[PDB]
């Protein structure tokens, strides 16, 4: 029924890549997992607008979007940085 | 040197250190502010081991709480003895736990730990030899049993050769204080046999009939309960703390105690006890403690030692008293009672003698008893596992937070692997 | 001997000054009229550092105080230790810097610092034996941007041995103070590396959670976030002033802290903090000083020591103690947290150790930090510069005041050779 994903903030890589839960009971729309998302992750303005996938290829706008396992990264207005996180 | 660094959990977590504090500061001679004013120069030789020594010639209690909201931490400094913690170990979140052991463990518990991790290590770095740590909690709640279980994954990978121990809330056989304890408690068991060495399992049931069969309490409250707590994790470490003529800790209590590595669920027993109205007409002989511990009403878990055999027996004893004269109490209880032990362990029990008798009487002791009639602990709520499980009932609120059928299924079978030990070492020749 | 001709410029720079000269005048007992109130007789040993003695036994601050209008100039000498200051010494515009760099370091700039240039030099003969001038000012303002490097160029034109370091203020990561602070930045940034030895930078954005996180503030206002600029200003000038058992000084701490001389860029901390409500629950021990300055939450500036190798490290420390003591948790966190520092440097531990204690307290110390952290510092600032610059944005004010775009150009890619220095010395081998 739930979803385990991660996501990461980009470009400076402390971050161990926590694992919010992603649910119909906990989330109703695609914008409110974008804002909900803020308190617990640091950003430059702070607007998380995008999200890039793994290696960052295409983006995001659906829940059904996401498979399971998989990391995502901040992003916004500013662009996707070949972080070697997951290494 | 011999550090224990304390550590809570819970809304039970933290009111019985309210208790236990108390205990333990009066066994000093310390105000509620955090000065000295006792007599005697013994009880400053190892203070040292609850007690950071600050500026001032003040003493701190090397203690953390965790809650996950605010309600039960300012009623711990608004009481006595609130004013002795440090305002920087209070830890705390601000949603709450829901009574559930996955929110205890993966939603708030992933967020908190790290604010709590650091400041262990801020205390092991002043942990001039750290000895282990021990955890008050319960395995029925929210918090205490997912939370607490969250630190000992992380803590024992920090420390592999410190022992722990967890003062836990085993929940009471026939009245049902939380709905979902059928599932906080085998998803926490599956935790405890990872990673402790060793569990003082405590009943909520048993402390009742306590209370009102021997002491004879018209109004029990947690003034009175947990005071029996705290007379039990005193009785252990008082032979770390002062000088005894045979000492003991719970480096001793634990190699001695558990032979086979994954069986360390304990029972413990407090003697002796005398009503305010009872006395008066009691004779304080060193074998009046001996026949006061080994019956089924003065257990502190909802155990029958008659069905089931002892393994490691652990009387820490407070006072003054020959050595003879206990030992020999100590043999003739191994004889008379043979169906009672097992066979094929010999001198099954341990002794242990302290100098430094509790405040307020002359003479003391503790039980720590390990028997296989913890069986029937279990398998109790084993049977009480299966009935819930079986129609996926209260499901849709742990699944809903990221988790899935094969962890209650290695859970399962894993408690019932741990029974069939235990049935297995009863009745062998 | 050894005298330090103190210079402010911009409306930072200027009360700054107001909580940094009324704390070095409590180091030696002086009302705010500028007579002589102390008790020991060490407190006028070396007062002629800071202090001009005049006649009728008063005592002038040897400091320059520099405006492009009046508006703040009124607003020092209306507070307290206003009065200590020789009125002939404030110089000052009439217009207004207009928040510009352009305007702060060409238009107003060329006319007013004839009239600053000659009370230096009036200091100067006034000086028995110059040690070095310290400027403090910010980088993202007009005044203190612009106005302060205009002064260097000429300055070291006519002192290239004397030393000289700016207390400037960085501006903060997340939240703007000023709109056109990428360009104030880096067109003084190019300035800075030319005639400075070394600088202390400072952020405005971790001094509020240093007061907020740590010390437990409610309202944080100037008088307290200022408060901290002065406690490092005088923990660095502690050694110059008072006897201690190792002494240090400005010439001491730039060559033993810059190995490679474009490479000056420094990050402060201060311990203790003790807040009001936990000032009573701490050790006052030494190797509690130490732990509490290597973390992130206690540096200076929005940087992360743990991205990133230090490589001169300075703690200058006041009161009295061991010497043994104090190198032994030196050496020990350079074995532990052996990948936090770089390679192929020995002894990146710089040891200064006074005699005189911080007035209030009993022991204390100074945090100075080098380490290659400040690229995200740097890098951020160029992210935005390069953003503004590719749109001719916020252009059309300083190509207004006579400038072109060779000036950025040049100021752009040096930055570029700055950070590249710094990841070039973060992993080599
Ligand atoms: N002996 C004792 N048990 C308590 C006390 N307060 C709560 N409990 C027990 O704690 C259990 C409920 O756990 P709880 O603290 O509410 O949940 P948690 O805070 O989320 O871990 C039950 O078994 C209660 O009997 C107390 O003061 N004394
Ligand atoms: N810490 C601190 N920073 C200040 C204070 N006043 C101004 N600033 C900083 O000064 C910068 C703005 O520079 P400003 O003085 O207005 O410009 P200038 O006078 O033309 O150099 C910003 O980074 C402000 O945060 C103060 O009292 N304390």
């Amino acid at each position: 029924r739930p979803k385990l994903v991660t996501i990461i903030r980009s470009g400076v890589k402390p971050r161990k890549a926590v694992r919010v839960l992603l649910n119909k009971k906990t989330a109703h729309s695609f914008e409110q997992v974008l804002t909900d998302i803020t308190e617990a992750i640091k950003l430059e303005t702070g607007v998380v607008k995008k999200l890039y996938t793994l290696d960052g290829k295409q983006v995001t706008c659906l829940h059904d979007f996401f498979g399971d396992d998989d990391v995502f990264i901040a992003c916004g207005p500013e662009k996707f940085r070949y972080a070697q996180d997951d290494f | 040197m011999r550090e224990i660094v304390h550590i809570q959990a819970g809304q039970c977590g933290n009111q019985i250190g309210a208790k236990f504090w108390e205990v333990i500061s009066d066994e000093h001679g310390i105000d509620p502010t955090g000065s000295y004013h006792g007599d005697s120069d013994l009880q400053l030789e190892r203070i040292n081991v609850y007690y950071n020594e600050a500026a001032g010639n003040k003493y701190v209690p090397r203690a953390i709480l965790v809650d996950l909201e605010p309600g039960t931490m300012d009623s711990v400094r608004s009481g006595p003895f609130g004013q002795i913690f440090r305002p920087d170990n209070f830890v705390f979140g601000q949603s709450g736990a829901g009574n559930n052991w996955a929110k205890g463990h993966y939603t708030e518990g992933a967020e908190l730990v790290d604010s709590v991790l650091d400041v262990v290590r801020k205390e092991s770095e002043s942990c001039d030899c750290l000895q282990g740590f021990q955890l008050t909690h319960s395995l029925g709640g929210g918090t205490g049993s997912g939370m607490g279980t969250l630190l000992i994954s992380k803590i024992r990978e920090e420390y592999p050769d410190r022992i722990m121990n967890t003062f836990s809330v085993v929940p009471s056989p026939k009245v049902s204080d939380t709905v979902v304890e059928p599932y906080n408690a085998t998803l926490s068991v599956h935790q405890l046999v990872e990673n402790t060495d060793e569990t003082y399992c405590i009943d909520n049931e048993a402390l009742y009939d306590i209370c009102f069969r021997t002491l004879k309490l018209t109004t029990p409250t947690y003034g009175d309960l947990n005071h029996l707590v705290s007379a039990t994790m005193s009785g252990v470490t008082t032979c770390l703390r002062f000088p005894g003529q045979l000492n003991a800790d719970l480096r001793k209590l634990a190699v001695n105690m558990v032979p086979f590595p994954r069986l360390h669920f304990f029972m413990p027993g407090f003697a002796p006890l005398t009503s305010r109205g009872s006395q008066q007409y009691r004779a304080l002989t060193v074998p009046e403690l001996t026949q006061q511990m080994f019956d089924a009403k003065n257990m502190m878990a909802a155990c029958d030692p008659r069905h089931g055999r002892y393994l490691t027996v652990a009387a820490v004893f407070r006072g003054r008293m020959s050595m003879k004269e206990v030992d020999e109490q100590m043999l003739n209880v191994q004889n008379k009672n043979s169906s009672y032990f097992v066979e094929w362990i010999p001198n099954n029990v341990k002794t242990a003698v302290c100098d430094i008798p509790p405040r307020g009487l002359k003479m003391s002791a503790t039980f720590i008893g390990n028997s296989t009639a913890i069986q029937e602990l279990f398998k109790r709520i084993s049977e009480q596992f299966t009935a819930m499980f079986r129609r996926k009932a209260f499901l849709h609120w742990y699944t809903g937070e990221g988790m899935d059928e094969m962890e209650f299924t290695e859970a399962e079978s894993n408690m019932n692997d741990l029974v069939s030990e235990y049935q297995q070492y009863q009745d062998a020749t």
